[PDB]
RNA sequence: UUCAAAGCGGAGAGGUA
């Protein structure tokens, strides 16, 4: 009873994904009910990766400067902020960055372990002018949502770490549509068409199944327990 | 003048 | 307060209905369940005002398609005005009237024409719907959207013969939006200066009137006054069973057919005793009142009545007067305070006829408010007046000035008569 | 025991009184006095104030 | 203030094209202060003037020095407005040309003028010309909407209108905070404090740029370059750009994505709905600097010390402090906390008081400078004094919960409501909106024009293209900005390819549907692009309480203020209000225990505590104030 | 939640004196500084059943200052009912209010007795009513409620009561406007009405069917009522079984 | 992990059902998902019995009364549209109605075979009064949701069997609510709330399993593929 | 046994509702 299958994909300029799959037959009206509940998963209860904190070198504060840089230390962190990155352990890891001399520093400078990986290696990360240098340190965490500052994470073990807002969100646009696909007697058949655009961390499938898997588990306690 | 001096005005629940 | 089915209200629901609901559980079901449905009133409309998707656009805007000619018309008769005062014909003084009477009666004409273009075309447009329905828009603010703003006035109290013909959704010009600042600029000024006068007219009355509070039942007295409708002469404006609720009468009242008892002495009147007595004639009933009572320095119980928040006899010490110095002053600062158009009215036959006037009724020859000359009557006389098919049965009024005389062809809607209708002259 | 049942329960006690200043005092006394007769160390029934209990009290006396 | 009456606070004929008729006050203010035009200037007389084109044969001479008079000189001349339509720049078109003839507006043929007015924005102020679609709005909301485009906040990241009215690049090279090139040369160094630009064999010319500093009213006056290293620039480009403004002009907020339909209550009467991307995306973030100061004195007893050795403090409260009693730079700071260590010489073993100052209830941020001044190093100081030490500290707000929010048309509103983005409606193509505003509100107050602004954003966003719409554009057509509006939407709807962009049968509307049941509305709504701007009256600077503190010195009465921790006053008309009630406890509870009864608030405060009745009340203080006041006369 | 904690401050040092014996008071000033978790546990159950009096600047007669129940939110602004806005002149534009907290036993049970903002029906001026809805729920009760010549999708149904009407609209088989046949056994009091009888069908068994405009009374033979049918709209008995209901429950 | 329990069991005047649950504690936005993805199924998903035909003898057409019968013809086939009904086995069925003399006709004189069971036996239907027959013929067939004849009302004369419009709806009415549950100062936590209002053929414990075993199978095919 | 060191009046200008 009823197939799923992938019509198109893609991948951008940013390295981001796109996809669309058709899901068919439903049964008149159940159309809606699947599409709105993958839509809602999709968008909020998904798991990320995110830079959480970051030291650089010679600074205290988010309002300094460092001489040479054409960009101030509020302009950095606004651009490490958004590096989308991709982890395989679940561990937070440090990745260091040190470069020199007249270079546009670009996310291919930053090196992290064998198990973390950068997903777009041409982010802008400041400009350098001749015998200015830029060193750096990052951490990277787990977590889902939107994650404000809490001034509680005062321990002296991280000494110097400026922290960030983190923001997981691995998947930026859902839609869909239910067309009528009527085989021709009276049945009133159903067929959803679903898109999906990713940030490239993973693909639109694997964030399909992880929904689809999520909303399983949800809808299981309830099946013969009551 | 109840009120200025600071005791029960004559009218409602002060009534008597 | 229970027992009271209510009634399947097959209709549709403004917000005087609402009020009428809201009364109407209160007075049957008592003052906690009129919370209740309220409540559940408010998340019906709550629910079902988001569903529908009302929003408002600039095509929802419609501007009734024979503005233009409109327009036209009232502009190639104000040319033959002032062709005419150019040629001497008439004075400065006479012009200046025909001018702003014909603007004045072409605003009423394009407002007639716009509240019936909504009605018919589109029922359940947006602003139609909420204005129409009472949520909160007007009639006066409908039209300087979608109708013309008309004649406005100097920063003294003139009239600029300029109108604005045009509303919101075309654009005034540069020359408008000055003429329409002045006006803007005199009710922001008004606003600013009238907070001073109410606040101050607030405690000179709360201090007059602060030690009258209910200390008495009774003074036992025979004396009130005659409580009466208030009328404009042939029309009423005030009934009087809205005036006679939460009264005591002062003496029995009696049905003016027979001598059936509708009240006896001291008896407080409620709503349904106020229409019986409003429906069965009766033009005065003598009630009593704070006026006329004789008791040590303040009211009685009885010589007040009602107490109006609550629908029951006022209770023991209860502070009456800052309750009257508030009530009169509360309203203070909503008291924010073009010539003859409908107030007086043309006839036009809509025959094609010879005049059979004659000699009949008193014609002296007059010259009107515009340079034309007529005949002023004053006594009222039927118009007789060949009318193609058959003669005329036309009524004229005292004061009328009649247009038209003996040896004249009338056409089809031709101007006939004017008549007023039910005296300062001024220097 | 509901927000809603004190209101109706508070309304029923201002009718059946003759005077709305007078019920008010009425009550106050009641709850005064019942708070201080709890001074038992006992705690019979701590968790409703004394207001409310005056309340739901002089409701029940009026059958 | 007693004196000015009716009379002067009017609008007279006079005025015209001298003092703008929109942007006053509101209040005892109104017509007593007022704002001079955009073109008008004055003479050594100390008269104001404005200019005039001549008009010869009913051509217009724009060739011919425009020449200013003053308002006695025209009155006797006819003078046609800014607006009228020319040919080729020459004769005027038309039949019937309206004029002004001694304070009295006539119409003429057009071979009896005299002069013209130069632009058809002569006769307002500068605040009110940068309102496009002006001409559609009433004059109350134009007055409420130039009032508020004055108390707009810097953002973080600050961004042009897209349909801007065309003086933005004027009305911020005033301010002196833009960089423009003098050279038409090649840039040699870029940094975030320092600029070098070299001409062709011409010398260098070097710039220094302000950063992070403060405002009289505690907001960022930053600096930023625009330009990278070794790049062509010409004379009067652009080189860095202030807090306020993008390249070249004013930038007051931020385009985001409107519908106009009612939510479940959320929208009433002026409340704000808004999604919560405006907040992860620091979308409406600024940053707030503020000042504090302490002195170190000299008394009779002795002087004072600053120093770290404070009296009655454990050494978990200095961990921040430098070893001289003074913080450190980059230190988060919480209320309560130390900033400098003072101790006074006390008289009475030890003999030194400790009152060093600390951050106020409810302040918080990162310390940035602790410049400090002293005796014996060239310092001037008032006298008596050994030491100033003034410190900083910055912060970052976001929007929340009951901050004021506005638009150039003058529509206000708190917000009330911040949604997740799975509950916002959205559109067909799958994207969430950022405002719901509700349509109950525009044609009771006729606000036209923030319509039109919308759906010529949202053209503009689907095409990039950045409009720019001057005000009165009615004199080339019939109706001007509606057919301007629905050609750009058609042309966008061509190019990008979607169908359901524009809809004929409903130009401005299209299909919504509900994030949470994923049904669609019953009719479609009206969508588009709003410019917005997030003013300075933030909640955070208007929730106070109190439950006691101190007391005045004469009445014995609660002290007033926010910054004391100051009380309620009861004025009295809500006496008034209590007495109307019937209440007499609650009032005489007010009146004696809550405010002046010396002993009553005591044994009030411990009956509480202690859970026992409290007791009855006696005379208050003012009373006796009085009658001892009386008894002296 | 940041002002009750400090307006009721005696109460919760009581309470935490009493219950969960704390020992002195000097500890319970030192544990609410401090921000325990329990200190927010202690003040939900201190503010519970005590009212709070809340006002507005220009206090222009008596219903501009009012006590209601207080509920603990998360933020720094107060929430008012939007039922109360007429009444105190509010608006939602940046207009601020005043709280103040009433201290003894009389002042508590007064407040509740006189003052609770859901005993303030009438006004004193005049008896008219003062708590309606006003703008957009008369807007909605307006467009439910109304008629729609098009968009009359199962037009002409016959039903069973009202609540068969509003199951069968509830999952969707017939439109919001369209005209429907319901059994109502009542009073009813329909406008643009035809009082005089129509279509009278003398029947057999002397049963007579009079057929009115939006009424179809079937009558026994110079006798009682038999039964009752109202043509109406969906809208209409949604609004009326919500008005029944409220009173009836 | 959560867990769900039912607070109150009721029932209504012999014949319907109530019950309401709390499932407690879901992540944030959780709440809508689960209750609307629970409302839509159990309203429009779940099979049931209805009657569909009947034919009544001696109508006594050119009026639509039936001799010696107080009702007519429109009120006995919109009182007899409303009987519950329960069947055991999947085809359809045939009931019949005999009943004579001065007596009220309730639903306990239909005769259906073993395998259809009436849920109210007191059901109003008719009064037969002194002298007058009542023949009936019932039909009762399977089916989901709310049907509609097309180009049928209720009071005519159909050939033989007359068509009815039948409620197959086991589930009256269904409503949900979400509220707070956060506990501390941390992240929110939802509680749920649905009622669910029965006609009697199936307890309101069975229709909430029904409908989780019908949500189960349409999410598991979208997991193990894409 | 004692408490205890943080509160102050006036004038002018502008703003919000
Ligand atoms: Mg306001
Ligand atoms: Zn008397």
């Amino acid at each position: 009873t009823f197939q799923v299958e992938c019509v198109e994909s893609r991948t951008e300029a940013d390295q981001g994904q796109y996809g669309r799959f058709s899901i068919e037959p439903l049964a008149r009206g159940q159309g809606t009910t699947v599409g709105n509940a993958l839509r809602r998963v999709l968008l909020s209860n998904l798991e990320g990766t995110a830079v959480t904190a970051v030291r650089i070198g010679g600074v205290n504060h988010e309002f300094a400067t460092i001489p040479g840089v054409r960009e101030d230390v509020l302009d950095i962190l606004l651009n490490v902020r958004e590096l989308v990155v991709h982890a395989h352990s679940p561990q937070p890891q440090i990745g260091r960055l040190r470069v020199v001399g007249p270079a546009t520093v670009t996310a291919a400078d930053v090196d992290f372990g064998p198990e973390v990986e950068v997903i777009n290696p041409n982010h802008y990360i400041a400009s350098l002018s001749e015998g200015a240098t830029l060193e750096m340190e990052l951490k990277v965490e787990w977590g889902t949502g939107y994650r404000a500052i809490d001034r509680s994470h005062d321990e002296t073990t991280a000494l110097d770490f400026l922290q960030l807002d983190a923001v997981f969100m691995p998947v930026r646009r859902v839609n869909y549509s239910v067309e009528d696909a009527r085989v021709g007697e009276s049945t009133a058949i159903d067929r959803l068409v679903l898109e999906v655009w990713t940030n490239g961390s993973l693909s639109p499938q694997e964030a399909l199944s992880q929904a689809a898997s999520c909303l399983v588990a949800l809808f299981e306690p309830l099946k013969n327990v009551s | 003048e109840n009120v200025i001096i600071g005791r029960l005005i004559p009218a409602g629940t002060g009534f008597k | 307060e229970a027992k009271s089915a209510p009634i399947f209200r097959n209709r549709v629901i403004d917000k005087k209905q609402l009020k009428k609901l809201i009364g109407w559980t209160f007075a049957h079901y008592g003052t906690a369940k009129t919370a209740v449905v309220a409540d559940d009133l408010k998340a019906l409309g709550f629910r079902y005002a988001t569903r529908a998707g009302v929003s408002i656009s600039i095509d929802d805007l419609k501007v009734p398609g024979s503005k233009a000619e409109l327009l036209e018309s009232a502009e190639k008769r104000i040319q033959e005005t002032e062709d005419r005062y150019t040629r001497g014909e008439i004075t400065e003084v006479e012009r200046f009237q025909k001018v702003i009477d014909t603007w004045a009666n072409t605003n009423d004409e394009l407002t007639d024409r716009v509240v019936k273009n909504f009605r018919e075309s589109d029922p359940l447009n947006s602003v139609y719907m909420m204005a129409f329905s009472g949520a909160r828009g007007n009639i006066s603010q409908v039209r300087q959207l979608v109708g013309m703003r008309g004649l406005m006035a100097n920063p003294q109290g003139e009239i600029i013969d300029l109108p604005i013909k045009t509303n919101f959704r075309e654009g005034l010009t540069v020359t408008e939006y000055i003429i329409s600042s002045y006006g803007a600029r005199k009710g922001l000024v008004d606003t600013a200066l009238r907070t001073a006068d109410s606040g101050y007219l607030t405690r000179r009355l709360v201090d007059v009137s602060q030690d009258v509070i209910i200390h008495e039942v009774d003074c036992g007295t025979s004396r009130g006054l005659f409580v009466e409708a208030m009328t404009d002469g042939d029309r009423i404006l005030i009934p009087i069973s809205q005036r006679l609720l939460g009264r005591v009468t002062a003496e029995a009242v009696l049905d003016p057919s027979t001598d059936e008892v509708l009240a006896e002495a001291g008896q407080d009147i409620n709503e349904d005793l106020a229409n019986r007595i409003e429906k069965a004639g009766i033009k005065k009933v003598k009630v009593r009142s704070p006026l006329t009572c004789e008791a040590a320095r303040s009211v009685c119980q009885k010589c007040y009545g009602w107490s109006l928040a609550h629908a029951q006899m006022v209770d023991m010490g209860e502070a009456v007067g800052i309750i009257a110095a508030q009530s009169i002053g509360e309203p203070g600062t909503q008291l924010t305070m073009v010539f003859t158009g409908e107030t007086a009215r043309l006839l036009r036959a809509p025959v094609a006829g010879t005049i059979k006037l004659g000699k009949k009724a008193r014609t002296r020859p007059y010259r009107t408010r515009h340079g034309e000359e007529a005949l002023l009557a004053e006594a009222n006389f039927d118009l007789v007046l060949e009318g193609k098919g058959r003669k005329e049965t036309f009524a004229i009024l005292q004061g009328s000035t009649i247009f038209v005389q003996d040896g004249d062809k009338v056409a089809a809607e031709a101007i006939l008569a004017e008549v007023p209708v039910s005296r300062t002259v001024e220097k | 025991l509901d927000s809603q049942d004190l209101l109706f329960k508070a309304e029923s006690l201002i009718v059946n009184s003759t005077n709305r200043y007078h019920v008010t005092l009425q009550i106050a006394r009641r709850a005064k006095q019942a708070r201080y007769e709890e001074m038992e160390n006992l705690s019979e029934e701590t968790g409703i104030k004394p207001v409310l209990r005056a309340i739901l009290e002089m409701s029940d006396e009026l059958n | 203030r007693e004196r000015a009456g009716f009379a002067v606070r009017d609008i007279h004929p006079s005025h015209y094209g001298r003092i703008c008729p929109i942007e006053t006050p509101e209040g005892p203010n109104a017509g007593l202060i007022g704002s001079l035009a955009t073109h008008a200037r004055v003479n050594d007389y100390g008269f104001i003037e404005t200019p005039f084109w001549r008009v010869e044969e009913g051509r217009v001479r724009k060739d011919l020095a425009p020449v200013y008079m003053t308002a006695d000189q025209e009155d006797d001349l006819r003078v046609a407005p800014g607006d009228v339509a020319t040919d080729d720049a020459g004769y005027i078109l038309g039949t019937t040309i309206p004029v002004r003839y001694r304070q009295d507006f006539t119409t003429t043929t057009p071979e009896r003028v005299d002069y013209v007015a130069l632009s058809p924005v002569q006769i307002i102020s500068v605040a009110t010309s940068l309102i496009p679609f002006l001409e559609h709005d009433d004059a109350n909301r134009a007055l409420m909407g130039s009032n508020m485009q004055r108390q707009a906040v810097p953002l973080l990241r600050p961004e042009r209108p897209l349909v801007g009215t065309g003086l933005e690049p004027q009305a911020a090279r005033d301010s002196g905070m833009v960089i423009t090139s003098p050279v038409d040369g090649t840039i040699s160094y870029v940094d975030a404090t320092h600029i070098e630009v070299t001409a062709d064999t011409g010398e260098k010319y070097g710039y220094a740029l302000q950063k992070y500093q403060r405002s009289n009213q505690d907001t960022c006056l930053n600096q930023r370059p625009i330009v990278f290293e070794g790049d062509r620039v010409q004379r009067g480009q652009v080189i860095a750009d202030g807090s306020a403004t993008e390249k070249g002009e004013l930038a007051l907020g931020q385009n985001i994505l409107v519908a106009y339909m009612p939510w479940e209550g959320y929208n009433y009467e002026d409340a704000i709905l808004i999604s919560e991307r405006l907040v992860y995306d620091d979308v409406y973030t600024s940053i707030h600097i503020e000042k504090f100061e302490i002195e170190a004195r000299q008394t009779k007893l002795g002087p004072e010390e600053i120093t770290r050795e404070i009296p009655n403090v454990g050494e978990d409260a200095l961990r921040q402090l430098d070893e001289n009693g003074i913080i450190r730079v980059g230190a988060w700071v919480e209320s309560g906390d130390i900033l400098v260590g003072k101790v006074t010489p006390k008289g009475e073993a030890r003999d030194v008081r400790d009152n060093s100052l600390r951050v106020p209830n409810g302040e918080k941020g990162r310390v940035v400078d602790v410049r400090l001044f002293t005796r014996e190093q060239g310092d001037e100081l008032p006298p008596g004094a050994n030491m100033v030490v003034r410190v900083y500290v910055a912060q970052k707000r976001k929007i929340q919960v009951g901050d004021k929010m506005a638009g150039r048309h003058g529509n206000k509103g708190i917000i009330s409501r911040i949604l997740p983005c799975e509950d916002m409606p959205y559109l067909p193509d799958g994207t969430p909106l950022d405002i719901v505003l509700n349509p109950l509100g525009v044609p009771s107050r006729m606000n036209v024009g923030q319509v039109f602004e919308c759906m010529l954003g949202w053209a503009g966003q689907l095409l990039d293209a950045r409009f720019k719409v001057t005000p009165f554009d009615e004199m080339y057509g019939a109706e001007a900005s509606r057919l301007t509006v629905n050609a750009k939407l058609s042309e966008a709807r061509e190019q990008t390819g979607q169908p359901w962009v524009f809809s004929d049968d409903e130009p401005g509307k299209i299909q919504v549907y509900d994030g949470r049941t994923g049904e669609p509305f019953d009719r479609p709504v009206t969508v588009g692009r709003a410019y917005m701007l997030k003013l300075v009256h933030l909640v955070d600077d208007k929730i106070h309480a109190r439950s006691t503190g101190p007391y005045s010195l004469v009445t014995q009465q609660p002290l007033g203020g926010k910054a004391q921790q100051g009380g309620q006053r009861f004025g009295e008309m809500e006496v008034w209000a209590l007495e109307a009630y019937g209440a007499a406890y609650i009032l005489q509870e007010l009146l004696t225990v809550k405010s002046d009864d010396m002993q009553g608030r005591n044994e009030a405060l411990n009956a509480i505590v202690k859970g026992k009745a409290i007791p009855r009340p006696g005379t208050p203080e003012s009373f006796k104030v009085l009658m001892r006041e009386l008894q002296s006369l | 939640r940041e002002m009750a904690i400090e307006l009721f401050q005696p109460f919760v040092i009581h309470r935490l004196i009493k219950n969960h014996s704390i020992n002195n008071i000097k500890q319970a000033k030192k544990l609410i500084q401090k921000n325990d978790p329990l200190i927010w546990d202690v003040l939900e159950e201190v503010i519970e059943g005590h009212p709070v009096m809340l006002n507005r600047a220009p206090t222009l007669h008596r219903l501009g200052i009012q006590a209601f129940e207080p509920i603990l939110v998360e933020g720094r602004a107060i929430q008012l009912h939007p039922l109360v806005c007429p009444a105190f002149n509010a608006d939602f534009d940046g207009d601020q209010m005043a709280v103040h907290v009433p201290l003894s036993i009389e002042a508590q049970a007064e407040a509740r007795m006189l003052m609770l903002a859901s005993g303030n029906i009438l006004s004193p001026a005049t008896g008219q009513p003062i708590v309606t809805p006003s703008q957009d729920m008369v807007l909605g009760c307006y467009y439910l409620t109304a008629e729609n010549p098009g968009a009359q999708k199962g037009a002409g149904r016959y039903f069973a009561n009202l609540e068969d009407a509003i199951r069968a609209f509830e999952q969707g088989s017939v439109d919001l406007h369209a005209w429907v046949w319901v059994r109502f056994d009542g009073e009813v009091e329909s406008e643009g009405e035809s009082d005089e009888p129509e279509s009278v069908v003398a029947a057999d068994d002397g049963t007579v069917t009079k057929t009115y405009r939006f009424r179809r009374i079937r009558e026994t033979e110079d006798g009682q009522r038999l039964s009752q049918y109202v043509k109406t709209t969906p809208g209409r008995i949604l609004f009326n079984n919500t008005v029944q209901t409220a009173l009836i429950h």
